[PDB]
């Protein structure tokens, strides 16, 4: 079963997006 | 108590890029097969520190054997590699103030912080 390591993927790319409310340290 | 925890549930660490150039990096602590700390590092932006309990919603929910984790070459590193960004990120107080909160689940994190 590999349906567990696409979850591991797209738990991932939530998680990727959860910076892009983040300030920038530059500005 | 460390030992305990120690002598029976190993503690691995991992560390991997998140997909799309500066990549930002995703770091794991498990406690077993359990995630304990979660740490996020992206380009030009403050670190993300997660800790079982408080932040339970934005952490990995799979078991380690599931993620793949583990048959990832290069995925896994040293204690000390997650620990010394872990610290240099502010992580000790962080995760002290969540057990100081009681929002912390116990971990062999915070019997690290029982000290």
């Amino acid at each position: 079963g590999v349906t567990s390591e696409g979850k591991f993927d797209k738990f991932l790319e939530e998680r990727a997006k959860a910076a892009d409310r983040l300030p920038n340290l530059s500005s | 108590r460390q030992r305990e925890i120690e002598m029976n549930r190993q503690q691995r660490f991992f560390r991997i890029p998140f997909i799309r150039k500066k990549k930002g990096w995703w770091y794991a602590h498990f406690d077993g097969p359990w995630i304990a700390r979660q740490m996020e590092l992206h380009p030009d932006k403050p670190p993300i520190l997660l800790v079982a309990g408080k932040d339970d919603m934005e952490m990995c929910e799979l078991n380690l054997e599931e993620t793949g984790l583990t048959r990832k070459r290069g995925a896994e590193i040293l204690p000390r590699q997650f620990e010394e960004i872990w610290e240099r990120c502010g992580g000790i107080q962080y995760l002290q103030n969540a057990i100081e909160s009681r929002q912390a689940r116990p971990t062999y994190a915070t019997a690290m912080l029982q000290s």
